[PDB]
This record gives structure tokens, C-alpha cells and sequence, in this order.
């Protein structure tokens, strides 16, 4: 019941010293422990305790509390700390163990790369099955975060929408695809579709009309 | 050193039971409080429930109180996850958890933490029968290149693999990552950048197997006329 | 000796600040740590550790040990008003001091130490006693009136290896006093019989979990035994200590204590550290022997942690808890005045509460829910013809000095 509030996003380049911060009322009144999640990986303990450090974890990795938000400042950043960083109290009005929503540490070891992005209509053997779904291809862009917005005509659409979590291609730059799932009588009763991408503040928009 | 070793996962319908189970070694298991952790896919971790080392204490979230029974056999040092009647958003990554503390303290400021974590049990909730994929084309019609590909299309489980003209065709070729749907369904697609020189005078067929329905699918992609 | 009998959810408690008449300064990082308060006759001890940086791991600044005045400070609130303050030459080394008051002085036994608090270095410390006696009302022109140090020397320990004081304050009884005190005893010494450990209704429990928790750790050498220091003033001569274990029902590890004078009869407290956490306290039987008509007291217990939390009764090897002493202040009906900590398993929201056994009268919180707060001592005392209770509490200030604070709490008469 007790809250931890976190930054969703945080980046730095290599080398370059970072701040992580968990929020909760009071949070000075708990004791606050910090855990690193490297992709594919379970999450390991860096700090515990606001501030006491594990051994095995090197002394850039620090830790504070005070007051309203607790901080994770890690110095000397470098590639291998790319992972998603958790915070974590007792809360002993509920006797429950809460985390943070985690945030996310990117360190940049490539320049900004924009998107190109690639819209499907619903093909013709679909449609003749009474179904119709909206691809919206999305590759090579760095680094790997997207916001995929889908619009009917100018008007947004929000139900129908699956998008995935961005992946790795084999050049390093990142990957992802949505779908925007229609029935028949509402793909034909607009005049355009769009799928907008926003990446880094840009955003690619790519339309389609279903009258060919 | 410390391990802990999670087993018991998989696919389950909800309203069914799991049960979990995590060996331990490297501790004397009977003097450390234990925990699962789950982390629902894209999601941060949520704790779900404690014990303490000698099972005297059991300790839930309300989220799962009721539904879940976490127990311990010391001898064995094993820790254990009856999970009973289990909905949908009960699907994630379950971990094995240690309390990190040692030594000698009346009070400590943060009672639960966590070191080390196990690597998971991963558990599905899941509705969704074997079933295979449905095979849309991607008609091509951006620079001197075309775009054309393969929709695969209301599948489960994963995964599904998708080859052009048998192998012939690799380059240019990207296979994207499926998604997990409201139905519990995936569908992925595969698009060829190609020249639009080449429309007219090579042919395109994706070839779509799904191995878990034996599905064998080929598409011929052709340009539409408009 | 009228108080409200009836319980009540109305808040008819008004603690008062009173810290206000001592010296407990605030700066930056300046933490006081290591409390005692003792409240006797309308007199008062008190002392704590002012440390520098780190509560737990900082540098030692200013150990003080000093004695007043309990007086109506001009609003019908008692406050303490100092007199008398001792300061040691090396306050890294003074530990576990203890109160006790007799005829116009207070009497501090304090351990000595260069290896750390004892407890936690129990082999390594080489046992070294002291007092300091200090005068309630000083006088000029008086030699050692106003403070003397002794160095302890004569020990009758018994059985036990080492003896210290253990507790915040203790009794006299004639000319002899009586000061809160633990044993340390090595393990192969140690009789006791495993079918003694209740585990009876404990599914979980083992039977060895007794024995193995009356030291802090199961293969620690010593295990703890609390009990008194004596000290008969009519003997004179070399000054002759005296260890007096107390008695094995109901037992625990030794922990901090407080033996205390009310409606004229020796009273008991001892710490819950480990598996047994309902609080103990109740008459004193008999001084020596030390036994102790423990209350079944059913709804006041302290926090722990996860292996033996608040309200736990069934035997574990667990070394947790906190001191939150209560004081008796109507034995016909056996109630008494005190502050817990209402958290499970961490030190935070304390709540002063007059309670029966198996029945909180009423109460009030002194702080916010997410206050920390550590050990607090309670005494209680007639001003004119009032109850009022005085509360040490440890606690933490979010936004600064984290410093002990003082409650004056009147006990209503009426309901
Ligand atoms: C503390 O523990 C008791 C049982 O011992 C339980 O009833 C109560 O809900 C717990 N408190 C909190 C805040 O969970
Ligand atoms: C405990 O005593 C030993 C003596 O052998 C020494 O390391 C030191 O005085 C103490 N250590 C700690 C950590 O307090
Ligand atoms: C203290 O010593 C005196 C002798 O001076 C003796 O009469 C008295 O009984 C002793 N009191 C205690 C409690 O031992
Ligand atoms: C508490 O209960 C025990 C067991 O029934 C009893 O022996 C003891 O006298 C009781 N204490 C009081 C103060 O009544
Ligand atoms: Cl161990
Ligand atoms: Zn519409």
C-alpha cells in the first residue's frame, strides 16, 4: 500500500556519473535497498540499508536517504551498468515488501538513429476472412525506446493497439513492430490510418487509405 | 557459495494450481528467512510471499493472500509455492529469494532484503489452445527499394520460423519479434526490402512452419493491382 | 491514587514536550544515542552519548551523567531541571551506565570498555566496573559531596565469568542498592533442561530453541543471565559488588532491565530479546534470590523481525526486539504506564498506553505513524498530589540532530 516512485528513464554516456531516484511520503523513515537488473538476468543487490554497500559490489555504486526521496548515484558509468534499477522498502503499515516501477539506465555507445518505419494494410485474403490488422514495421533506430501512436483519419485510436517491446537487431539498432487490430466496417469507414512513431522527441508517420 | 535453483513452472489454464519449489545450498537454509519474488513480463518485481527460517511465520501480499501457500522442508532445503486457483495476471517470472542480512543486530532499519535472487520459474496463465497460424501476404506496392512480407497471424505457442524461396533469400530479410495479444495468441511478421526492379522478374514465397501444430505454410507475396 | 479504571477510544492523554529544561542541543551531525532516565523521590538521572556522524558507528564526542530536580515548571507540567553534571575523560569507553537513587545522591554503574559495547564483544572485554556518585543538591566548600568516582575492584560474580549493569535505572532497599545487571555464563556451564522449552503448542519449534537463544548467537560462548548488582552502603570499607542471578521461570537472555520502586514495593522489566515478546514485568517476589511474579500480560509485546516479530510466543533462536519499559502505577488493579512501538517488525510509532493485563485503558501516539523510535523509559512519580509519568523516547527527525525526547504524560483521575 505504501508507494515507491521512480523515473522511468535516465541516461548518461559512458563514464559520465548518474542519479537514480525512489520517491515515497516520508521515506526517510525507511530503509531503502537498491537492486540492478541487467537484461536476462535476476536482479542483484547493489545497495541495502540506504547507504551500506555488498561486498562484491564496486564503491562507484552509492547510496542516501533523506527526507522524501532516496538516491543511487553511480560514478564511473560504463556499458555493462545498462540495466533497470530497483528500489525497495518495508512497509510496515501493511507488512508488505514494495518496489519501485524501475528506471531505466542507458548509457549511449552509438549517436542518436532515426527509425524508418513501414505500414501494412489489411491484406485482401484477410479481409475476404472478415478480419483486418494493421502492420506497422519499426527498425534500425538507437536508442532502443519508441511511442507508437496510431491514429484514425486525424481522431486517435487507442483499443485494438499491440505493440512490442523494442529487441536488438544484429547491428546493434533496435527493432520493434505494432498492430492495430480492426473489424471490417471499421477499417472501411475512415478515409486514412496512421501509425506515428515518436523517437527522441521526432516522430515518423507513415499513413495508409483503405481505398487503395 | 549461494544458490538457489527455482523448478516447477509452465503453461496452466486459470483457475488451476502450480506448485513451485526452489532448492537451496551454500547457507544453513533453516536460519534465513526466504521469499518469492514475480516480475510480470515487461514489469517490475512484486513480492508475493515470505517465510521464516524455521516456517513459523508465513508472510502474503493481499494480492495473493487466500490463493497462494508458501511452505519449507528444511531437511530437504527446499522452498515451496502452492499456487491455487491462478488468473491471468498471475503470469510471470516467479524467483527464489534469500534475506541478505547476516550477523548480529536487535533491529535492523530495513528488516527485508534481498541476496541472492534465484534466476525464476517462469509461469503462464494462459487460455490459449495450440493453434496454428493463419499466413496473410504483405503486398509490396520508398527510394528504388520495395517493401513485402508475410503475416503470421493468431498462433500459439511460440515459437514459428519463416524462410523466403527456401533459404534462397536471406539478405534484406527481417524477421520481427512476435506479440502476445489479448487472446493469448501471437502473430508476427517477416518483410523482404527488395528492388522494385526485381517485381516484376523474381518471385517471392515465405515459407511459414510452425512446429508445435505441424503447420507448413507457403505464401506467394505479389505485387496488387490497383 | 485515583485514575480512570474504564477503557476508552477517547483521547484523554495530553503528552507534554519538556525537553525543553535539558541540555540536549542540536547541529549537524551530531547524533545522542545510548539514554538512561531515572525518576526517584523528586529527584532525576539522566545521560546519553553524543556522537559525532554515524547513531551506531560514529566517533564518541561527550558522554554526560547527570542529576536533578523533578519540579513544576510553571504550568503544572513537571519538567527536570538539572544540577549536578559528570563528565568522563574518554567517552568512547563508558558503557551500560545505571541509575540508582539513595539518600540525596544517585548512583551510576557504569561499565568500562576499549574493545566496544561488551555485549557484542563478549570474550574480548576485560571486565572493569566504576561508579559515580552524584549529589542532587550540590553544595560548594564540599570535597567530594558533589561527585565521586570509584573504581569497582571487589566482584562476587558467582558462577559467572563477568558481571555489568544491564538497565537504566535500579532500587534501593534500606542502605543496600540494587542495580539492573546481566551474567555472562559460558555455554558449557549453562544447566538447563530442554523439556523445559515450551513447544508445546509451537509446530514449528524445536526444543532446543531455549537454550540455544539465551546467547545472541546459537554457538556464541556465553550465554546472557540477567539479574542484580548489589551494594550494601552500611558495610563501608572496600566497596563489595554482588551478582544475584534471577530465577529460570520464564526465562530469557539476559537483556536491559529495570527494577524500580512503586507504591512501596520493588517492581521488574526486562527487554523481550528474542522469542518470548509479550512484555515482562510484575512484582518482585523476592530480592535475593531474584524472582519475579511475571503479569500474563496479553496485549503489550514490542517489535522484532521476521523470525520472531511482534506478538510472537512459540520458542525460535532469534536475538530482536527493543526496550520499551512500563511502570506500574495502581497495583490493586495492576495497571501500568508505558510507551510501545506499534510496528511489527521495525522501530517506528510509539504509542504511550495505561493498560491492564489483557486490556488497553487508553492511548495516545507521541508522533506521526512512520516515526522512528527505539527505546523509551518510563517513570512515574506524584507531583503535589498528581500522577504524572515522564517518557524518554528515542527518536529519529526526518528532516535533521536525531536525539532522545521528553514526554510528560498526566494520568487522569477521572474518566
Ligand atoms: C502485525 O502482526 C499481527 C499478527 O501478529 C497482524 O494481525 C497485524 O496485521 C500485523 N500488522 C500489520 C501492519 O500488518
Ligand atoms: C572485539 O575485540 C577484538 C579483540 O580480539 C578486536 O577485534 C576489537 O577490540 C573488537 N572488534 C570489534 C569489531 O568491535
Ligand atoms: C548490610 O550490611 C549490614 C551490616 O553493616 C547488615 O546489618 C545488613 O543486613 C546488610 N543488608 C543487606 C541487604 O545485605
Ligand atoms: C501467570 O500465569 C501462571 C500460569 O498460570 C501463574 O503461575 C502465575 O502466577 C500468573 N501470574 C500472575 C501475576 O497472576
Ligand atoms: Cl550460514
Ligand atoms: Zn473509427
Amino acid at each position: 500500500s505504501y508507494v515507491l516512485t521512480q523515473p522511468p528513464s535516465v541516461s548518461v554516456a559512458p563514464g559520465q556519473t548518474a542519479r537514480i531516484s525512489c520517491g515515497g511520503n516520508n521515506i526517510g523513515n525507511k530503509g531503502v535497498h537498491w537492486y540492478q537488473q541487467k537484461p536476462g538476468q535476476a536482479p542483484v543487490v547493489v545497495v541495502y540499508d540506504d547507504s551500506d554497500r555488498p561486498s562484491g559490489i564496486p564503491e562507484r555504486f552509492s547510496g542516501s536517504n533523506s527526507g522524501n526521496t532516496a538516491t543511487l548515484t553511480i560514478s564511473r558509468v560504463e556499458a555493462g551498468d545498462e540495466a533497470d534499477y530497483y528500489c525497495q522498502v518495508w512497509d510496515s503499515s501493511s507488512d508488505h515488501v514494495v518496489f519501485g516501477g524501475g528506471t531505466k539506465l542507458t548509457v549511449l555507445g552509438q549517436p542518436k538513429a532515426n527509425p524508418t518505419v513501414t505500414l501494412f494494410p489489411p491484406s485482401s485474403e484477410e479481409l475476404q476472412a472478415n478480419k483486418a490488422t494493421l502492420v506497422c514495421l519499426i527498425s534500425d533506430f538507437y536508442p532502443g525506446a519508441v511511442t507508437v501512436a496510431w491514429k484514425a483519419d486525424g481522431s486517435p485510436v487507442k483499443a485494438g493497439v499491440e505493440t512490442t517491446k523494442p529487441s536488438k537487431q544484429s547491428n546493434n539498432k533496435y527493432a520493434a513492430s505494432s498492430y492495430l487490430s480492426l473489424t471490417p466496417e471499421q477499417w472501411k469507414s475512415h478515409r486514412s490510418y496512421s501509425c506515428q512513431v515518436t523517437h527522441e522527441g521526432s516522430t515518423v508517420e507513415k499513413t495508409v487509405a483503405p481505398t487503395e | 557459495e549461494v544458490q538457489l535453483l527455482e523448478s516447477g513452472g509452465g503453461l496452466i489454464q486459470p483457475g488451476g494450481s502450480l506448485r513451485l519449489s526452489c532448492a537451496a545450498s551454500g547457507f544453513t537454509f533453516s536460519r534465513f528467512t526466504m521469499s518469492w519474488v514475480r516480475q510480470p513480463p515487461g514489469k517490475g518485481p512484486e513480492w508475493v510471499s515470505g517465510i521464516s527460517g524455521s516456517g513459523g511465520h508465513t508472510y502474503y501480499a493481499d494480492s495473493v493472500k487466500g490463493r497462494f501457500t508458501i511452505s519449507r522442508d528444511n531437511s530437504k532445503n527446499t522452498l515451496y509455492l502452492q499456487m491455487n486457483s491462478l488468473k491471468a495476471e498471475d503470469t510471470a517470472v516467479y524467483y527464489c529469494a534469500k534475506d541478505g542480512f547476516v550477523g548480529q543486530q536487535l533491529m535492523r532499519r530495513g528488516p527485508w532484503w534481498f541476496d541472492p535472487w534465484g534466476q525464476g520459474t517462469l509461469v503462464t496463465v494462459s487460455s490459449a489452445s495450440t493453434k496454428g497460424p493463419s499466413v496473410f501476404p504483405l503486398a509490396p506496392s520508398s527510394g528504388g527499394t520495395a517493401a513485402l512480407g508475410c503475416l503470421v497471424k493468431d498462433y500459439f505457442p511460440e515459437p514459428v520460423t519463416v524462410s523466403w524461396n527456401s533459404g534462397a533469400l536471406t539478405s534484406g530479410v527481417h524477421t520481427f519479434p512476435a506479440v502476445l495479444q489479448s487472446s493469448g495468441l501471437y502473430s508476427l511478421s517477416s518483410v523482404v526490402t527488395v528492388p522494385s526492379s526485381s517485381l516484376g522478374t523474381q518471385t517471392y514465397i515465405c515459407n511459414v512452419n510452425h512446429k508445435p501444430s505441424n503447420t507448413k505454410v507457403d505464401k506467394k507475396v505479389e505485387p496488387k493491382s490497383c | 491514587n485515583q485514575i480512570c479504571l474504564q477503557k476508552t477510544t477517547s483521547t484523554i492523554l495530553k503528552p507534554r514536550l519538556i525537553s525543553y529544561t535539558l541540555p540536549i542541543n542540536t547541529r549537524e551531525g551530531v547524533c545522542i544515542t545510548d539514554p538512561l532516565l531515572a525518576v526517584d523521590n523528586g529527584f532525576f538521572a539522566y545521560s546519553h552519548l553524543e556522537k559525532i556522524g554515524s547513531c551506531t558507528r560514529g566517533i564518541a564526542k561527550q558522554r554526560i551523567i547527570g542529576v536533578g530536580e523533578v519540579l513544576d515548571r510553571g504550568d503544572k507540567v513537571p519538567s527536570m531541571f538539572m544540577t549536578n553534571v559528570w563528565t568522563p575523560p574518554n567517552p568512547s569507553t563508558i558503557h551500560h551506565c545505571s541509575s540508582t537513587y539513595h539518600e540525596d545522591f544517585y548512583y551510576t554503574l557504569c561499565a568500562v570498555s576499549h574493545v566496544g559495547d561488551p555485549i557484542l564483544n563478549s570474550t574480548s572485554w576485560t571486565e572493569s566496573l566504576s561508579l559515580i556518585r552524584l549529589a542532587v543538591r550540590p553544595k560548594s566548600d564540599s570535597g567530594d559531596y558533589n561527585q565521586k568516582y570509584i573504581a569497582i575492584t571487589k566482584v562476587e560474580r558467582g558462577k559467572y565469568d563477568k558481571v555489568m549493569p544491564y538497565g537504566p535505572s535500579g532500587i534501593k532497599q534500606g542502605d543496600t542498592l540494587y542495580f539492573p545487571a546481566v551474567g555472562f555464563l559460558p555455554r558449557t556451564e549453562f544447566q538447563y533442561n530442554d523439556s523445559n522449552c515450551p513447544i508445546i503448542h509451537c509446530k514449528y519449534s524445536k526444543a532446543e530453541n531455549c537454550r540455544l537463544s539465551m546467547g545472541v548467537n546459537s554457538k556464541s560462548h556465553y550465554i546472557l543471565r540477567s539479574g542484580l548488582l548489589k551494594y550494601n552502603l552500611s558495610l563501608g570499607g572496600d566497596i563489595i559488588l554482588q551478582f544475584i542471578e534471577i530465577a529460570d521461570n520464564r526465562l530469557t537472555i539476559g537483556s536491559p532491565s529495570k527494577i524500580y520502586n512503586s507504591l512501596g514495593q520493588p517492581v521488574f522489566y526486562q527487554a523481550s530479546y528474542s522469542w518470548d515478546t509479550m512484555i515482562k514485568l510484575g512484582d518482585v517476589d523476592t530480592v535475593d534470590p531474584l524472582r519475579v511474579q511475571w503479569r500474563n500480560n496479553s496485549v503489550i509485546s514490542r517489535p522484532g523481525q521476521s523470525q520472531c516479530p511482534r506478538f510472537n510466543v512459540c520458542p525460535e533462536v532469534c536475538w530482536e526486539g527493543t526496550y520499551n519499559d512500563a511502570f506500574l502505577i495502581d497495583r490493586l488493579n495492576w495497571v501500568s504506564a508505558g510507551v510501545y512501538l506499534n510496528s511489527n517488525q521495525t522501530a517506528e510509532n510509539p504509542v504511550f498506553a495505561v493498560f491492564k493485563d489483557n486490556e488497553i485503558l487508553y492511548q495516545v501516539p507521541l508522533a506521526e505513524d512512520d516515526t522512528n523510535a527505539q527505546k523509551t523509559i518510563t517513570d512515574c512519580f506524584l507531583l503535589e498530589n498528581v500522577i504524572w509519568c515522564i517518557s524518554l523516547v528515542e527518536i529519529y527527525d526526518t528532516g535533521d540532530v536525531i536525539r532522545p525526547k521528553l514526554f510528560a504524560v498526566k494520568i487522569p483521575a477521572q474518566c
